[PDB]
């Protein structure tokens, strides 16, 4: 009796992710091929920013990933998999529980196989500080990829085997000593909404990924949260407004900069409610419009939208479905496991059934 | 008009059943089998001089 | 669970090889049924109207029809399974790209009518138009490009994906094939931004970076103009397009025992949401 | 029928392939002549006996 | 010129001129200009001998 699941395999370099330091049962995240990244940043960015910042920040990352062993920067096979414990410790200078956050960074800069590991984290988090400024948002680039069940090791590449759909506790590990796993997450991201709203009632709950941005002039942050909630996917937008509304207050006033508003206020009131009242106002028919001898007698109206804080520049959050816990009461634990010689604040989610979903901006 | 087509014989292979002891390379091994290996972490072998 | 699309009698010899070349391709049918005729399957099956449908009406039928992915093709019947009921029992069904764009692992896949540039069976007098299975994040780009093309008529054709280059122009029919989309996308926005401009008549007049933010921060805290009868003309019209231009993904690729990136003409294994 | 060897990864797994072939028969012919003459007919027939 | 990470000269009437004098007519130098982020490619030879 095994429930239906779906395994994946992909030949993935171990540049940003490590299925050796992170044991069986952590999250993963697929990426786009990074040749798309700063061409979109040249195109989609709001007026008056440094579009080449993404091409230079992502440039300095790859260039620091080798520095030695004579290794080319472009490649046919390319690492597009960022492990979850790598991503939390990247943005680890933007949480509240900082003493547990450096306890995530303590095994990140140590347990990884590599030379001068932490030189990436001062760069890769700056790459995320360039994703927001160059305005190609990482939830337009990141994408869920399943949780680990096994790994086959070679120098700088490995065979990542994950679960893209199904229950986590169903797929075989590889060692018949411990033939399953559990979803293992650091406690600097797992923030409930049960006690924080007062919902102490038992029931089945959903798991979401949630990003946070902060758009300012070179003061830009990033967070990743894995939130357990008994809420609908349609009914998250008010609850995320309650938490992160302070970041929404900052983004709507300090996110719009270097745009030039029209000076002074030029656009008057819109008089169509008054122009339709008089039957003595001049009009036009369907053939007389698009004619120069008729359009000059109509009302001239020149709308000037410049410097408006658009919806795309007032984003504070973006979420996606990740999975549910169908149990009667969701059974979470809070332990500290030993990743070598570093002990970590660890949240052990148990009985997770995977359903990915689309993203959704909370603009 | 009378015609016909024809299958004038059809041929297959014999896959050679290669065994490891039949090779000459079988000296370079010490082959003693496990009924379990993946139940085992790092094992060791001692040597005295 | 595998349905049957029977081929009617009188098939020529190149046409048995033409249907031998659509092995793994997405096809729409009306109702899930164990026996079905090919004349209810073809492009003729929804030319209802007096003009053969353009890219707009193609989208509407694709949400009223139930997509099926063809398995094996027997010379008497086309065996297929639909993507809504037949995939909870059988796990994974192969799929062939007709896309100019390659697939990665873990993408969700929507479908687009063939707007880029078509098997014809002259023993049976029908065409078989087929959808283009491109990945769904491109779908809200590419359709938004091609709608934006026709607005110029009354720079743009640059697209990058997976380290490659795309050229949408590859001019004659496709702009005329996409006339009905352009004449609804404009109307919904111009109806929207004049009713919004009528309800609050100051939304273009406040100072943008100085006073308009106070008009935004307040919104976030918790004869006769026939205006209130014209919301319904907008809301039902805009509420209709929110399904059609959504392009919801039926299909997500989970690659297992194969290549990471599946190229054009190759096959990629496919699961639905469980 | 092609055979297999098992490989360590993370190169992807190869499977048994198979091969299936036909061959077209090519066809040739031969020629030779024999000729007789006018007197050769009448001696066998009887027109010059 | 395939490489990247060296500071170019200032008078841009001359930094454009050197690249259009060495890459122009080259067995190795790129056709498309180098990406600001990735790596340039080698143009495809028609034949290998």
């Amino acid at each position: 009796g095994s429930p239906r699941h779906h395994l994946t395999r992909q030949v993935i370099l171990t540049d940003l992710c490590q299925p050796n330091a992170d044991r069986a049962g952590t999250l993963l995240l697929a990426l786009r091929h990074p040749a798309d990244l700063p061409h979109l940043a040249h195109q989609r960015a709001p007026p008056g920013r440094q579009t080449e910042r993404l091409g230079e920040a992502w440039g300095q990352l790859m260039e620091a990933t080798a520095l030695g062993s004579g290794r080319a920067e472009s490649g046919c096979t390319r690492a597009g998999l960022v492990s979850f414990n790598f991503l939390v410790a990247a943005c680890a200078a933007s949480y509240d529980a900082r003493d547990a956050a450096d306890a995530v960074r303590a095994h990140v800069t140590a347990n990884y196989r590599g030379t001068r590991v932490g030189a990436r984290l001062d760069r890769f988090s700056e790459c995320l500080r360039a994703m927001v400024h160059t305005h190609v948002f990482p939830h337009e680039v990141m994408r869920f990829f399943g949780g680990l069940v096994s790994w086959v090791t070679q120098d700088e590449l490995a065979s990542v085997t994950a679960v893209c759909a199904g229950p986590q506790e169903a797929a075989h590990t590889g060692h018949p000593g411990r033939p399953r796993s559990a979803v293992i997450l650091p406690a600097c991201a797992f923030v409930d909404l049960d006690a924080e709203l007062g919902l102490g009632g038992p029931g089945a709950a959903f798991l979401y990924l949630v990003f946070t941005y902060r758009q300012r002039r070179d003061q830009e942050l990033c967070c990743v949260y894995v939130i357990k909630s008994q809420l609908p996917p349609r009914g998250l937008e008010p609850a995320l407004e309650r938490l992160f509304g302070r970041l929404r207050i900052t983004n709507t006033i300090h996110g719009t900069e270097d745009m030039t508003p029209p000076a002074p206020n030029r656009n008057p009131d819109f008089p169509l409610a008054g122009l339709a009242a008089n039957p003595q106002t001049p009009r036009c028919s369907a053939g007389q419009v698009t004619n120069p001898q008729f359009a000059d007698r109509l009302y001239r109206w020149q709308p000037d939208l410049r410097g408006r804080p658009t919806a795309r520049t007032c984003t504070y959050a973006a979420f996606a479905e990740l999975g549910m816990m169908p149990e009667d009461s969701p059974r979470c634990l809070h332990r500290t496991e030993r990743f070598g010689a570093v002990s970590v604040p660890v949240v052990i989610l148990e009985g997770v059934v995977w359903r990915p979903g689309e993203w959704r901006a909370c603009a | 008009d009378v015609e016909f087509d024809a299958l004038l014989g059809s041929y297959c292979n014999t896959l050679s059943l290669v065994r490891f002891l039949e090779l000459g390379l079988s000296v370079a091994c010490v082959c003693t089998k496990f009924p379990e290996l993946a139940y085992m972490n790092e094992g060791r072998v001692q040597f005295e001089v | 669970f595998e349905t049957d699309i029977a081929i009617p009698s009188g098939i020529s010899r190149p046409d048995a090889a033409a249907l031998q070349r659509c092995e793994g391709r997405v096809v729409f049918l009306p109702t899930i049924r164990r026996q079905l005729t090919l004349a209810d399957v073809a492009h003729e099956s929804f030319v209802s109207g007096g003009v053969s449908p353009d890219t707009l009406g193609l989208l509407l039928a694709y949400r009223r029809r139930f997509p099926a992915v063809i398995t094996r093709v027997l010379p008497t019947r086309i065996v297929a399974c639909p993507l809504d009921v037949g995939l909870t029992h059988a796990g994974t069904v192969n799929l062939r790209n007709t896309s100019p764009v390659d697939l990665c692992n873990g993408d969700p896949i929507s479908l687009v009518p063939p707007v880029f540039e078509d098997v014809r069976l002259d023993s049976l007098d029908l065409t078989l138009r087929f959808p283009v299975p491109l990945p769904s994040p491109l779908a809200r780009e590419i359709v938004a490009r091609l709608v934006a093309r026709g607005i110029r008529d009354l720079d743009l054709n640059v697209l990058y994906y997976n380290g490659s280059r795309l050229s949408l122009l590859a001019l004659g029919p496709v702009n005329a094939e996409l006339r009905s989309l352009v004449l609804n996308m404009v109307y919904s926005i111009t109806e929207g931004t004049t009713i919004i401009l009528t309800l609050i008549p100051r939304l273009f007049a406040l100072s943008a970076q100085d006073g308009y933010v106070n008009a935004l921060l307040q919104m976030q805290s918790v004869r006769r103009l026939p205006l209130y009868e014209a919301l319904v003309a907008w809301l039902t019209h805009a509420g209709q397009l929110g399904d059609t231009l959504a392009l919801a993904p039926v299909v997500r690729v989970c690659t297992f025992d194969g290549a990471a990136v599946v190229r054009s003409g190759d096959m990629a294994p496919v699961i639905r949401y469980p | 029928h092609q055979p297999l060897i098992a490989r360590d990864g993370p190169h992807p797994i190869e499977q048994p392939t198979h091969n299936y072939m036909t061959k077209i028969i090519d066809r040739r012919a031969l020629n030779a002549a024999f000729s007789l003459a006018t007197e050769a007919i009448a001696l066998l027939t009887g027109e010059a006996l | 010129y395939l490489g990247r990470g060296a500071p170019p000269l200032l008078d841009n009437a001359a930094a454009v001129y050197l690249r259009n004098a060495v890459v122009a007519g080259n067995r190795l130098g790129p056709a498309q200009p180098v990406p600001v982020f990735g790596c340039a490619q080698v143009p495809r030879r028609a034949g290998m001998d």
